[PDB]
RNA sequence: UGUGAAUUAAAAGUAAAAAUCCGAUAAUAAUGGAAUGAUAAAAGCUAUUUAAGGUAAGAUUAAUAAAUUUAAUCCCGAGAAUAGAAACUCUUGAAGAAGUAAAUUAUCUACCCGUCUUGAAACACGGACCAAGGAGUCUAACAUGGAUGCGAAUGAGAAUAGCAGGAAAGCUAUAACAUGAAGAGAAAACGAAAAACUAUGAGAGUGUAGAAAUACAUUUAGCAAUAGUAUCUUUCAA
RNA sequence: AUAAACAUACUUUGAAUCGGCCAAGUCUGGUAAGCAGGACUGGCGAUGCGGGAUGAACCGAACGUCGAGAUAAAGUGCCAAA
RNA sequence: AAAAUGAAGACAUUUUAACGAGUAAGGAAACGAAAUGGCGUAAGGACAACAAAAGUAGUAAAGAUUUAAAGUAAUUUAGAU
């Protein structure tokens, strides 16, 4: 009957070893680089990051038409809603012609975990499911080899061969509200505002809004 | 009493609430007006092929 | 609130009988088990066909039924519409189910040795369909569609709806 | 408030290219257009007959009949609200060969050659090469480092502001 | 057992300008007005009656008793309602006479159903007896 | 002669205490609450077994070291198997509880309705007050559409003629005709098959697999619809 | 690359409407105008809510009935919560 | 909207998810998983104590004035005079 559970459970523990080993080796071989960089008295140059968390700062009333259908194109539909976009040439134009609607940046493992763990989930059947178990989570993503949350996580964050078809099938987050900016949302972040590129400060933003 | 002649506002966005249609594949298809001698020798082949089609319908 | 493209209104798809019959009702409900519960794709198409309107559900006539069924002798027509009698062209032998027989239709199929089912001996014997031929009539022979558009058109012209002085 | 001639506002969309004045090429009138090919269309002014309509200069269309004289194009125009397709006839003074699809025809043949020697490889045995990778957006890129016996520095600092008077 | 029945707003939705004319009656009626300062929701003046109002369906239309009304005009009515007695309630019709209501009064109790009328016209027995 | 930014020697120091500043962060936790709930067993938690594991960092020692370097033996130990436990208090109410209504007070809040207008609370018009009456109806022709009957037919409540019953109702009338089955031409004069073709498409099986649903491969079918065609009737012209 | 199955393609029947007004890192006539007329977009009209004391258009943000919490524009001597 | 169930329960079924501003204007009736849901006025044809006396009514009708209850509302219900 039922003895497949252990043998689910089983599987899912060995892909969490498998993906946090990805994870710690790949960290890992940064800081030796960077260690060893020093000693021969060379220049590090770190990878460009690869994952972008986008949120929705502004309103829906009074966006030009052209603005509105990028925001569509990023399921950036509502106020406070944040979605993970790939990082290129492409998307990073896309990212600057939104500026004033949305504020962006890198983020850490950790703000990955909290925000699918916390606010997470899944468009199944045309519904918009949190997610509860690994099993709503195979039958979702069976085939595209993700069986489980921490394997959701690990896709997300490293940018897998299967991201887009991972990242179309979560819905996007909905963030409660948190002090945007020190002057206003009316600027840049550069200029002390509220929206544009935050690189790795949007995990502070983040923290209290989700 | 003067009244405003003529203005564009608005009719870009009345333009893309049912956007614009483009034409079906068919529309591409049609072969009205083409080459004289084309025509004839497109006709002629079918004719052949048609001909031949039922002539091997009716054996059987 | 949410920028959406569309706001929900109703899918324009019917998913009863239309009307107050009770037996047409009753079909609905017999084929609505049957494809929830078989999960059949023909089971879905005969339920499907049983709530288009009676504008969507042409006739068919037996010069039809016998031409698409010359190539399948031990088959059944499966057709969701009344069944007219092609008196113009002999009827040969073949079992039809169809939701309406005319008095000369059914006449002609009987003599000929065929069988005219009905829509609930059909799914008693090929519930989920195996020797059914399916079958819908032409919609495009209506007379209203020969006035649809503006007849001054120089591609497709209407056909100018009569009245006074119409030479 | 404009006039609505045939021909109107056409002084500099109708001019010749400076330097570019009297008879066309020779490749003009002997390039060979078939049947689904791509060009363009641009108004030769020095050539009044047969001369397009000015809404179509510039437009890219696709070869639909070849005529002993003039060459069959079939391009979109955009009305109202909805798409027409315009099919014109048009001298190959008027057209011109496009490269749309230069780049494209670039990887239909990298991807054919590859494909030649795969049903070489697989009769004799060997393991069959890939496809050529599709193309992406400039993507992030990687961790390099830098060797320190080859840099300079240069240090850079606000300007002072100097006086261009 | 008796669940809490939950109203949204337990006041009246009065017609506008009711109360400062006695030809406007205080039956509700939807502004249609142009420039209308209740249709258009003013602060102060923007209380519509709403779907969003409506209270919840297992507790609707129940009486405060918990159980929901079922008019009777004679005996053979509270038949109907002798396996649902822990549902409903007897209520007499206001044309019954007092001859009729004691009979339905005397059987709604061998039956065990509530009467919601049962010191509905009852004779003199006030005074001096 | 004194202070002294900075630098230098020796002692101490394995370079994690505490405090403040500067950077870095915010979340795991603990203790008090608040809003809406629930009350019963747990993929709870705890105890006993073996042992995947502990990637700077579970401990110690060794070799050495600007090390998220390499070993050794100790500890803890996830899975799994075996045994574990939650049924409560006090106050108020037929001397009127909880709720609800009316009146008054207090804080907050509130411009005249209808209408034409880009725009009215408007110094724009109608309106003193109440009751009753008060405005998309009927007839005829056409079309679309939803339900209905019959179907190359449909109607024949065309007039009209009969029946029982006494009947402005009901029933019966091999029937003139209306619309349609054939279309083009101003008219004379005519009047439709190569028993069709091509493309995509609805349905039905069989096998394998994941394995729960469901997905792949193969055989067959070709309706509706759209487009394109060969052929045929009429017209100067399709 | 990204998004898209209550997707996409529509078909038929029909209503109302074509007096418009405003803003601007825009323009033309004019000395200028809360003047006259245009290009692109967003609004008001058809729209309430929080802020600018008050205001059709400005700023935030668009509304089923509610409870709690972080927020937006913008504020924190009293009116006035800080 | 999608799944599940379905001759009759009942609240116009059960579950999940998204959604809910609005002038002119549209959404006729019927349609079991119902192609919007309902309130009110009058008149016509039936139904209304199933065992042969079968809706209410001089043991007090309609109307009127008020007091309370049900419904988001249109309105309905009952008490007293």
């Amino acid at each position: 009957c039922k003895a497949r559970c252990q043998a689910f459970r089983k599987e899912v523990i060995l892909r969490t070893i498998k993906n946090h080993k990805d994870i710690e080796a790949a960290k890992k071989a940064v800081y030796t680089a960077k260690k060893n960089a020093e000693i021969n008295g060379d220049l590090y140059a770190e990878a460009d990051p690869k994952l972008i968390v986008a949120i929705r700062i502004r309103g829906i009333n009074g966006v030009s038409p052209k603005i509105k259908k990028i925001l569509k194109l990023l399921r950036l539909r509502q106020i406070n809603n944040a979605v993970f976009i790939k990082a290129n040439a492409s998307t990073i134009k896309m990212l600057r012609l939104v500026d004033p609607y949305v504020t962006y940046g890198y983020p850490t493992l950790e703000t990955v975990q909290k925000l699918i763990y916390k606010r997470g989930a899944l468009k199944i059947n045309g519904n918009r499911m949190p997610i509860t178990s690994n099993c709503m989570i195979k039958k979702a993503l069976g085939d595209k080899d993700v069986v489980c949350v921490d394997d959701l996580v690990h896709e997300i964050y490293t940018v897998g061969k299967h991201f887009k078809e991972v990242n179309n099938k979560l819905a996007p987050f909905k963030l409660n509200g948190a002090k945007i900016a020190e002057k206003n949302k009316k600027i840049h972040f550069i200029l002390g505002g509220g929206f544009g590129n935050r690189e790795l400060l949007i995990n502070k933003l983040l923290a209290n809004m989700i | 009493s003067k009244d405003k002649n003529r203005s564009s506002h608005n009719q870009s966005h009345k333009a893309h609430r049912n956007g614009f249609y483009k034409p079906k594949k068919s529309a591409y298809m049609s072969t009205k007006g083409m080459n004289v001698q084309v025509l004839k020798n497109t006709k002629a082949q079918r004719k052949f092929a048609l001909a031949k089609k039922l002539e091997a319908k009716k054996a059987a | 609130a949410i920028d959406l493209d569309r706001h929900h209104v109703r899918k324009h798809v019917s998913k009863t009988a239309r009307g107050n019959n009770a037996y047409m009702k009753l079909l609905v409900r017999l084929y609505g088990f049957l494809a929830r519960r078989t999960q059949s794709k023909f089971a879905k198409t005969i339920l499907h066909r049983l709530c288009l309107s009676r504008v969507n559900r042409p006739i068919v006539s037996t010069s039809k039924l016998a031409c698409l069924m010359k190539k399948h002798p031990e088959e059944t027509a499966v057709c969701v519409n009344t069944v007219t009698y092609d008196s113009r062209y002999p009827v040969p032998k073949m079992n039809v189910c169809a939701l309406k027989f005319t008095k000369t239709a059914e006449a002609a199929i009987t003599k000929a040795g065929g069988k005219c089912l009905r829509f609930d001996e059909l799914a008693l014997k090929a519930p989920t369909g195996r020797k059914t031929v399916l079958i819908r009539g032409k919609r495009n022979v209506r007379e209203a569609l020969k006035h649809f558009g503006k007849v001054c058109a120089k591609k497709n012209p209407a056909k100018q709806y009569k009245g006074k002085q119409t030479k | 408030p404009l006039s609505n001639g045939r021909n109107r506002r056409t002084r500099k969309l109708f001019k010749r290219p400076f330097r570019g004045h009297g008879l066309s090429n020779t490749s003009t009138i002997l390039h060979t257009y078939k049947v689904g090919d791509y060009v363009t269309i641009l108004c030769n002014s020095s050539i009044q007959h047969g001369l397009p309509y000015k809404a179509f200069h510039g437009k890219t269309g696709r070869v639909w009949n070849v005529n002993p004289h003039a060459i069959g194009v079939m391009v979109n125009k955009k009305v109202n609200n909805r798409i027409v397709v315009k099919r014109l006839h048009i001298s190959p003074e008027h057209i011109k060969p496009s490269g749309c699809q230069k780049d494209f025809l670039e990887r239909k043949a990298a991807v054919a050659a590859i494909r030649k020697q795969n049903i070489q490889l697989k009769k004799e045995g060997k393991p069959l090469l890939p496809l050529p990778a599709k193309r992406l957006p400039k993507q992030p890129r990687p961790a390099e480092l830098i060797k320190g016996a080859d840099i300079k520095f240069t240090t850079v600092a606000p300007l002072k502001f100097e006086e261009l008077y | 057992i008796k669940p809490k029945i939950v109203k949204k707003y337990t006041g009246h939705f009065k017609r506008f300008d009711s109360n400062r004319f006695l030809r406007v009656k205080a039956s509700w009626r939807v502004p249609r007005g142009i420039d209308n300062r209740l249709r258009r929701k003013f602060k102060g003046t923007n209380l519509l009656p709403k779907i969003g109002y409506g209270s919840a369906k297992a507790t609707r239309n129940m009486l405060p008793c918990g159980l929901y009304k079922f008019p009777v005009r004679n005996t053979t009515d509270l038949e109907m309602i002798m396996m649902q007695n822990r549902k409903y309630a007897a209520e007499i019709s206001h044309a019954v006479s007092a001859k009729k209501r004691q009979e339905i009064i005397q059987r709604a109790k061998i039956l065990n159903i509530r009467v919601l009328n049962a010191d509905a016209r009852i004779k003199k027995q006030e005074v001096a007896q």
